[PDB]
């Protein structure tokens, strides 16, 4: 199942029972947010939620769209029933089909074409703005898929980068962007501003959810986000069309909206606070303002934000998987030993790593690239290998290797001073934090070890006993 | 004659000369030593070697296990 | 511009260019063979190559330094004779991007290193003039070999075909024993034979093109084939293989003086060693694998191509030299492209120095990061120093002032135990694995906090000019 528009999709999810309608109008404020934080809080098959009528606005919103890994195997094609590592397996497939050239259209078939709004410029009469939570410093979009092109090489299509960054909406036709440092978006906008010029920005909403998937994903520099949509579609091109006012600029021709500036450059405002993915709230710094320039948007367009804040929100699920397959890809491509990775827990600050142990303390070398990757070397404060054989994904697997693997004299290492993440609220100089690496593999030579480590075979007839039991049971 | 590294007397000639009667060379078979007939070597007391050495010597690389 | 396809055609142009010089009269090999490799090394500055014609017990002759000066080593890449460091290495930084070069197969009659075939009684010594290298050495040693094994998952993926250097102790006249060190490609596909008890088919080749012998020594990945960088170096010119005679999957340099095609014996170690080693001090003797030649090709009139190694800078510290930084500095640029250039000139990469622009705070640690998961540095580096863009990482003056005035060892030094190590460096005390050090002498970026002001002077206005007026006024 391949989808073109947000439309397809959530089509898809009332099919299979993961879209319920609250067709009664409800206040923006305190409701919006409570529904998305309700539907997370379902547990298991957590539904997206639609709203047709909001009390100021026009149109509606829709929230908890990736939010279940039912609906995240939707995404995917798949049944809506798939389990976890089944996806990421189909996930694993899928990737190396890496460039898979999307199809540009002419802007008469492309549906966020349909209106445009070049005069007074207003969001909210297209957008149902809200607060998402309490002490939010304002309306926020959260899932947004944010278009950006390299100054220094607009011609080049790889340096095309699409990412997911949260924007706080100052007034009518300006907002603001959280272009953290160690993010693409960040290394056009240094370019940008070491000219005193604008950067030119698209502001996409309501899309495929498989590009609001690879827009949260960290694929490198010179890798076109749009090309692995095209893979994840198992080669299906996805289709884009040129922005109006910037050549350059491609935005996805399915977008319920899309919102075409610049960002103002060598200026700083008050953003924030906003509250994050760890649970807590993060504090207001001086970021980055846009001026919105132009708004092409489909007729009655459909607001997807999320609902974010005490962990397993949606947006833990969008990035469970989007942040591990990268991971183990980037540590694959130079290291074939290592197994699986598992990076689903608080945005990859904690990273699992299952691992054949080449020569003694190879454990510790593959824990280096993962803090040498474009994702880890800024976020992953935690680093946990363990040996090929223990399921990274099972918790209780990794409790076993670290009791019975894991001397703290030799296996443990911290490490002062690495690159960190600001929205991690342990760093004590914030966006700076102490690293920790944790060898739970088996130790192999020349690593000495004179204590007995190997692992028991099985008794002899267990395979055959595990079948005569379970028949005796039938009784 | 004997080995110069480990002593044994298992030490045989390993190849002659292939211009006239210029050489032989030697090699030990219990610690693989070889050396040329003109040449007088002189080993080390730090580098010879018994049964019990070459017993604890340390391999490399590691021999895999069989499957 | 030169581009050679022997052995034979460099040497030429060595002694063209009076960096070769020949020893006519007949010398035994023991003292002597080892004694002019050091003293031509010992010559400081355009050391040349030496050319043995005659050894008292043997047919064929040898050459020791070929590699062992930067004349000769520019002479290599085609280059002036006197060409300098920083452009010889911006000339390898420049080809080396064209790497898919893909040689050229040649038929068997045109190989010149098929003139000769000995399948009857095996020798060594009737055609190699085997030397002992340095006294308390175990035995007779082959230092400069270019050795070839395939992948035995994969032995039609030409990519996983790997050429490297590897240290070899004649052990008999038709057995010798390999270094196959944990870290380096060969132990890959010598584990996935071990696994299943399989001999590892092996082709021992001796006597190349000096870029062959450059790129064995070149920790490039495991997927690349170093036949395909050859054609790089040589500015787009492929070079020439051609098939081994009892391994196919096996392919070996046309032009070479010898070629050994054998196997590794499985599951089995024998005493090799000891042997000096590149650190100047000699290396234990352990138990390390033992191969069987069954069949030697070889050309009419062989040079046995050997180096002396020891006391630092040899021919072997010149030969790795480059052929260790570029690949580093190619490995990382390829993830963090603001790294502008890596010293590991020293003990083989031991030390590394790295130059970098620091992208955000503690970007300095990622770098060294990245280069301790390298192929090569994550075995071999134990001292990884990172310094600011405008550092000279090659300029150990500057390095002494980044470490001065950049390095608080409250947080700019950082120490790891138990991570992968080298064993021929005599320090690791768990031989083998060492505990890393990692030195940021970088200027803190955002947000790493800095009380400290650490911005460079500006040098005053008219220095620019200043600096002729000056000039000029000497010329009195
Ligand atoms: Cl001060
Ligand atoms: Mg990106
Ligand atoms: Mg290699
Ligand atoms: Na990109
Ligand atoms: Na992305
Ligand atoms: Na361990
Ligand atoms: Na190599
Ligand atoms: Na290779
Ligand atoms: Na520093
Ligand atoms: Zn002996």
């Amino acid at each position: 199942k391949v989808y073109k528009d947000l439309r397809e999709f959530l089509e898809v999810l009332e099919q299979e029972g993961q879209l319920i309608r609250v067709k009664e109008e409800v206040n923006p404020e305190p409701d919006i947010a409570a529904a998305g934080r309700a539907a997370a809080n379902l547990g298991k098959n957590q539904p997206a939620v639609f709203f047709e009528k909001i009390k100021g606005y026009k149109y509606s919103v829709v929230t908890n769209v990736h939010g279940s890994w039912q609906n995240h195997a939707l995404m995917l094609g798949l049944d809506k029933n798939t389990s976890t590592k089944d996806q990421f397996y189909e996930l694993n497939r899928r990737w190396d089909k890496f460039p898979v050239p999307p199809n540009v259209v002419k802007r008469e078939a492309a549906p966020c074409k349909e209106n445009v709004i070049d005069k007074d410029i207003n969001l909210f009469e297209i957008l149902p703005l809200y607060r998402i939570n309490e002490q939010d410093g304002g309306f926020y979009i959260s899932k947004a898929s944010v278009v950006t092109a390299d100054p220094e090489y607009p011609d080049d299509f790889n340096k095309l980068n699409v990412g997911t960054y949260r924007i706080q909406v100052k007034d009518r036709d300006r907002v603001g962007i959280q272009a953290l440092a160690m993010h693409d978006i960040a290394v056009q906008l240094e370019k940008a501003e070491a000219e005193n010029k604008p950067l030119p920005i698209a502001i996409t909403i309501g899309n495929n959810p498989l590009v609001t998937f690879m827009a949260s994903t960290p694929v490198g520099y010179n890798q076109n986000e749009y090309e692995f949509v095209g893979a994840l579609q198992d080669g299906v091109p996805m289709d884009i069309v040129k922005s109006d006012l910037y050549d350059h600029l491609y935005v996805p021709a399915g977008s319920e909206v899309v919102l075409e500036g610049h960002i103002i450059p060598r200026v700083r405002t008050v953003e924030g606070p906003f509250g994050e993915f760890p649970g807590s709230y993060s504090g207001a710094r001086l970021q980055c303002e846009v001026k919105i320039d132009r708004i092409t948007h489909r007729t009655n367009p459909i607001f997807e934000n999320l609902y974010l804040g005490i962990p397993w929100t949606e947006i833990d699920y969008l990035m469970a998987l989007n942040t591990s397959v990268p991971l183990y890809k980037q540590l694959k491509e130079t290291m074939p030993e290592v197994v699986a990775v598992n990076a689903m827990y608080t945005h990859g600050i904690g990273v699992i790593i299952s691992t054949k142990v080449r020569y003694g303390g190879y454990a510790k070398g593959v824990a280096f690239r993962l803090l040498s990757t474009p994702h880890g070397m800024p976020y992953s404060k935690i680093v946990i290998v363990v040996d090929e054989f223990v399921d990274p994904f099972n918790l209780e697997q990794v409790m076993w290797a670290l009791t019975t693997r894991v001397h703290p004299g030799k296996d443990v290492s911290i490490i002062e001073n690495c690159p960190g993440m600001p929205l991690d609220p342990s760093t004590n100089p914030p966006g700076m934090h102490t690293k920790m690496i944790i060898d739970a593999t088996t130790p192999v030579p020349p690593e000495p070890n004179p204590r007995e480590t190997q692992l028991l075979d099985p008794p002899d007839g267990t395979e055959e006993w595990e079948e005569k039991l379970k028949e005796l049971l039938k009784n | 004659m004997k080995c110069h590294r480990c002593g044994s007397d298992n030490v045989r000639k390993m190849v002659d000369s292939p211009v006239g009667d210029a050489w032989e060379v030697y090699v030990c078979e219990k610690c693989c030593y070889s050396w040329r007939s003109t040449e007088n070597p002189v080993v080390m007391e730090k580098f010879k070697l018994d049964d019990n050495k070459i017993a604890n010597m340390g391999v490399i690389p590691p021999i895999p296990p069989l499957k």
